[PDB]
């Protein structure tokens, strides 16, 4: 579970853009201030590898 | 007394952000993901890092493709209050492959 992937919401990446957590890019609609239930959390995951 | 500039987007630097800093003996930028200060200090946690009136200094920036280009030009000047009546062009300084994505930007200044 070491190799990652990281989001599946809004805005999509440049040409050679590299992207950070700092805030929670969450998943759905709502704001979720460190909650990590329904539209909540990263779309962030790893691989079963 | 102006030494430098800081680029991004929030510009806390915890998210991604690059600083561009003279220090009269060299150029030094990084695109740090350390917590940068409320208010930039020059008194009297990096993902790249790099190390190189009478007068006018100008500098163009673009970002394209994740490439932070730089052009500038140096010269004298015999009014203060406003930019030159005449025609000059722009060089390249450098190209760098920093990767980031930038809509906001400051200056920084030398202090007592
Ligand atoms: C680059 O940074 C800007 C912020 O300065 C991002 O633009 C905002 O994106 C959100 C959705 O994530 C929108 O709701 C805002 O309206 C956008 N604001 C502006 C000023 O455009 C932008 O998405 C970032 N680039 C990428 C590819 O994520
Ligand atoms: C400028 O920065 C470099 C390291 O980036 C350092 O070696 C040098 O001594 C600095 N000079 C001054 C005047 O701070
Ligand atoms: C420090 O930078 C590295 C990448 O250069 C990053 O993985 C790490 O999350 C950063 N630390 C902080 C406090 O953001």
């Amino acid at each position: 579970y070491n190799y990652r992937y990281r989001l599946f919401r809004k805005s999509n990446l440049k040409p050679f853009e590299r992207d950070i957590s700092t805030e929670i890019y969450q998943a759905g609609s709502k704001p979720c201030n460190g909650v990590e239930g329904f539209n909540c959390y990263f779309p962030l995951q790893s691989y079963g590898f | 007394i102006i030494r430098g500039w800081i680029f991004g987007t929030t510009l806390d630097s915890k998210t991604q952000s690059l600083l561009i800093v003279n220090n009269a003996t060299n150029v030094v930028i990084k695109v740090c993901e350390f917590q940068f200060c409320n208010d930039p200090f020059l008194d009297v946690n990096c993902t790249f890092e790099y190390v190189s009136f009478k007068n006018l200094r100008e500098f163009v920036f673009k970002n394209i493709d994740g490439y932070f280009k730089i052009y500038s030009k140096h010269t004298p000047i015999n009014l203060v209050r406003d930019l030159p009546q005449g025609f000059s062009a722009l060089e390249p300084l450098v190209d760098l492959p920093i990767g980031i994505n930038i809509t906001r930007f400051q200056t920084l200044l030398a202090l007592h």
